[PDB]
RNA sequence: AAGCUCGUAUCAGUUUUAUGA
RNA sequence: CACGGACCAAGGAGUCUAACGUCUAUGCGAGUGUUUGGGUGUAAAACCCAUACGCGUAAUGAAAGUGAACGUAGGUUGGGGCCUCGCAAGAGGUGCACAAUCGACCGAUCCUGAGGAUGGAUUUGAGUAAGAGCAUAGCUGUUGGGACCCGAAAG
């Protein structure tokens, strides 16, 4: 037949797809967050 | 088990061990990848442990099982790698599929 | 500050090896309590006798909790009763080791408090008489 | 015995001792009881893979470990509301002492050789479950089945199951749950064990935030 | 229940028969006890060397004394000799007494526990079967068949040391013997004319039951040490207190391992001993961080290296681009001058 | 030097106001 | 100021032991200590062990004695931790060692005098709170041994 992934390994694949999707949609709601934030020190600036 | 190998000769001896006065460690067993020694790096200690060689001009891959613990006489396990460099990089990532980068 | 045991027993130095890494990633200030009472020496780790589990079973709402001693945990002869109940610690003493398996409970070693318990979840640290 | 033959340090011999436990198997006149007979088979069957080192052939002896579950108690007599018959009354004792052996095991496996036995785990809880019978419905299997899984290794009452085991069984069980091939099966009352779980406190949070994560959030 | 051993026949053929793990080989393997008990062991058999009670007091000296233009040491009187007018009884001093003589009466033998020493040795035992440390220790054992090396009873009644030494290349002990018998050399020292004149390494111990010609068999072939298993030897077993030692059993002495020390089943014939407890459930840790259960309980991880965070001092008021971060206004700042504003 | 509580509101070769000879 | 230094080689000064501790490590643990010995040995090694003994395990006194539960071996207060709630911030519960407070048991108090019964007066304690030691080794201190080395008037 054919070689299959270590069900340690495909543990690994899981557990750090759930933390980079995770971090991915953590660090673009803070982009976003940081942007308004720009907003705010420059009106205060000003 | 092999931690507890690893203690032993990381200190305590591991008959083998040239100190380099840049403070290095070597180990000269013949089976090791890097010359260098350290954890996992070292053919003792690590129970998984794969390794080119050359015999002859045929250069084999050995490959070390823990299964294989009870029995040192058949310990490495080898395959020979063509001769071509291109298949024989290919040739060496199926036998290392699954494994430590 | 305490930062490394004195101790040169390797095994010791698994469980320091083990609970330094427990220490940083959960987060939780129980296993930092621990891996500080590894480093202690061994006037400074009292014997904690078996009369002293069976007292602090007594504590109310403690029926199913798995008790903690770093130290070594002893017997002691004057005690009849003894609750059926886990209890973990480094060394357990022939006869101490003897009386709780009778009695029902378990004993168990650190690394298997640190899988049955990572965070340490439903548990009580004791500590032996120093003064 | 077997003990020592599935044990052994040599290949041919273990392979041999296991086409002797094929045909042992297949003489059902002999294993009428005695628990621990079927525990010591599990023990020798563990040894029986722990000598297996490469991909190949630890795979095709997994798939035969759970064939064993297979060729032992094969589904033909296929019982009418008959209640325990010779092929499921036995058949129960076979199934708990592995996961017996595998509640005494789990502090002395290797990180090495562990993933032979989350892979025998995934063909053996596959195995026992495709032979709740040989359809998904046989009730009193059912709940006497589901009573020796309970009762025995998600417990989660009690500390003395290894809780890397149960959180394997919560990654494996959907998947191959549905190997077996949308139905409606006795599924959900398995999943109230978990409700169990979830409903037992003194426990760690772990069996309590990993199942109610990762059993719970699944949209199958 | 243990994995079980396969005895080897005189020819090197594995035997049907197989034997259980005595559980000495699951004693725990403790390098730290090993070296400690060693050191106090290897004083034991040591002579007394002491100088002479009378050696710088066979002189008769006498201190000139004060306002003599010359050094107080006390000299040898007479005359006419060279002797005469000399210093004697003096550590300093040619011909003089030595600082602190070194007496009989000094700490030879060292006291140990009797539970400690048992501790060690079978600590020692341990580690004769992980193959590992075996290797790491010397002992040219790659191509030998199992570990531990267990051979069939009738190694025992070899008579002949040929034969003897035919059974031990059959088994592949080979490479082993041939260590031994290439590392003969001089000793490096004052050790030659003290009776220790050649130096070699460490060949394999044979351990046996009873003897029927094993112990006069073997004592010929160089390195090859031999044992009895009611009392093996801690130096023997861990020379140069480092562990694991290459032992070849036998068939019934693997079998009397099990009586000699004890396990769960049979007692121990030692009185009052048991096998020490391991303080840790498994000798390797990262079965246990590695674990299902522990990666479950905690938090998510790092690079293994940071990302260097402000690595140097750029510096705004000059430098365009960090001023645009500090402050977004100074683009309005400087489209608008604001600086150069009319009133 | 080590152990024990704490990590604080524990204090300071300082200033100030307040209240006496 | 003065004492030392012509130059060069080699020699040359905190050692060893006993007594008693300190801390750390190791073994075992209410116990602990094989090595005066005997058995055994590939021989001053290693390996086994009988009976004893050493030190510790239960205290309060002066001749004579007695003897530790009103008890989750305590009531409260705190008190590392852990559990419930809360995103947190917090709150509540249980609380180790330990500390503070109120006491008790035991022995000893000031009397009451049925040889000292009985009830009151109060405190006391290397007291009990419900054992932490023994042995080996290392680091080192104290004192004696010639005692870091050399140097004095002597009987």
């Amino acid at each position: 037949e054919k070689i299959l992934t270590p069900e340690s390994q495909l543990k690994k694949s899981k557990a750090q797809q759930k933390t980079a999707e995770q971090v991915a949609a953590e660090r673009a709601a803070r982009k976003a967050a940081n942007k308004e934030k720009r907003a705010i020190i420059l009106e205060r600036n000003a | 088990s092999d931690e507890i190998v690893w203690q032993v000769i990381n200190q305590s001896f591991c008959s083998h061990r040239i100190k380099a006065p840049n403070g290095q460690n070597f180990c000269r067993n013949e089976y090791n990848v890097t010359g260098l020694c350290t954890r996992q790096s070292c053919p003792l200690a690590n129970s998984k442990y794969a390794t080119v060689k050359c015999d002859n001009g045929k250069l084999y891959l050995y490959m070390k099982t823990p299964e294989r613990a009870h029995t040192p006489a058949k310990l490495w396990e080898r395959i020979k790698l063509s001769k071509n460099y291109t298949k024989a990089l290919q040739q060496i990532d199926e036998h290392l599929l699954h494994w430590s980068k | 500050h305490r930062t490394a045991p004195k101790s040169d027993n390797v095994y010791l130095k698994l469980l320091v090896k083990l609970y330094t890494f427990l220490a940083r990633r959960t987060d939780a200030p129980f296993n930092k309590v621990v891996l500080k009472a590894l480093f202690l020496s061994k006037i400074n780790r009292p014997p904690v006798s078996v009369s002293r589990i069976a007292r602090a079973l007594k504590q109310e709402g403690a029926a199913n909790k798995t008790v903690v001693v770093v130290g070594t945990v002893t017997d002691d002869a004057r005690i009849f009763e003894f609750p059926k109940t886990t209890v973990a610690a480094l060394r357990f003493t022939a006869g101490a080791r003897a009386k709780i398996v009778k009695a029902g409970g378990e004993c168990i070693t650190l690394d298997q408090l640190a899988v049955r318990a990572p965070k340490g979840q439903n548990t009580l640290i004791l500590r032996g008489p120093r003064n | 015995n077997f003990v020592k033959q599935l044990s052994s340090n040599n290949r041919k011999t273990r392979v041999n001792a296991l086409e002797a436990l094929k045909k042992y198997l297949t003489a059902k006149q002999f294993k009428e009881n005695k628990q621990i007979e079927f525990n010591k088979l599990w023990k020798g069957l563990y040894y029986a893979m722990w000598f297996s080192d490469r991909p190949r052939p630890q795979q095709r002896l997994a798939n035969e470990l759970g064939e064993l579950h297979g060729l032992y108690f094969d589904p033909k007599d296929n019982s009418t509301a008959d209640e325990l018959t010779t092929n499921d009354k036995a058949f129960i004792k076979f199934s708990r002492g592995f996961w017996k052996v595998m509640c005494f095991e789990w502090f002395n496996i290797d990180r090495y050789r562990l993933d032979k036995y989350l892979l025998l785990i995934r063909r053996v809880l596959f195995s026992q479950l495709k032979y709740l019978q040989s359809r998904n419905w046989d009730k009193k299997l059912v709940d006497e089945y589901i009573k020796k899984v309970l009762r025995w290794l998600p417990l989660s009452g009690s500390p003395k199951v290894y809780t890397g085991i149960p959180i394997h069984i919560v990654d494996i069980l959907l998947d191959e749950w549905e190997r077996l091939l949308a139905k409606k099966t006795p599924l959900a009352d398995v999943i109230a064990i978990f409700q169990d779980i979830v409903a037992d406190y003194n426990n760690s949070k772990v069996l309590r935030e990993k199942i109610k994560e990762d059993l719970f959030s699944d949209t199958r | 229940s243990r994995p079980q051993v396969t005895v080897h026949s005189l020819t090197g053929e594995a035997t049907a028969n197989a034997l259980p793990l005595p559980a000495v080989f699951s004693a725990p393997i403790r390098p730290d006890i090993v070296h400690t008990v060693f050191t106090s062991v290897n004083k034991n058999k040591r002579q007394a060397y002491a100088v002479s009670e009378k050696a710088g007091h066979q002189t008769s000296a006498e201190s000139w004394g004060t306002g003599r233009a010359v050094a107080r040491i006390p000299r040898v009187g007479g005359g006419g000799t060279g002797r005469s007018g000399q210093g004697a009884f003096g550590n300093m001093c040619r011909g003089g007494r030595m600082f602190a003589p070194t007496k009989t009466w000094r700490k030879w033998n060292v006291k140990v526990n009797h539970n400690e020493k048992r501790y060690a040795t079978a600590s020692a035992i341990a580690a004769t079967a992980v193959a590992s440390l075996v290797l790491a220790r010397g002992h040219r054992v790659e191509k030998i068949p199992e570990i531990p090396l267990v051979v069939s009873t009738d190694l025992e009644s070899i008579q002949k040391t040929k034969e003897a030494v035919a059974a031990l290349k059959a088994v592949g002990a080979h490479s082993d013997l041939l260590k031994v018998l290439k590392s003969k050399k001089l000793r490096a020292g004052k050790g030659k004319y003290r009776n220790r004149r050649w130096t070699q390494r460490r060949g394999p111990l044979v351990v046996y039951a009873e003897d029927n010609g094993i112990v006069k068999a073997l004592r010929n072939v160089p390195g090859v040490e031999t044992a009895n298993v009611a009392s093996l030897n801690l130096l023997q077993l861990a020379p140069g207190a480092h562990l694991g030692r290459f032992v070849i059993w036998t068939e019934a002495a693997f079998t009397k391992l099990d009586q000699v020390w004890g396990s769960e089943t049979v007692a121990s014939s030692k009185v009052g001993y048991t096998l020490p407890s391991h303080i840790i459930s498994t000798s390797d840790v990262t079965r246990i961080i590695n674990s299902s259960e522990i990666q479950s309980a905690i938090r998510p991880a790092g690079q293994a290296t940071q990302k260097r965070t402000h690595v140097l001092k750029k510096n705004p008021l000059k430098n365009k681009q960090v001023l645009l971060r500090l402050n977004p206004y100074a683009k309005v700042f400087a489209a608008e001058k604001l600086g150069s504003k009319k009133a």
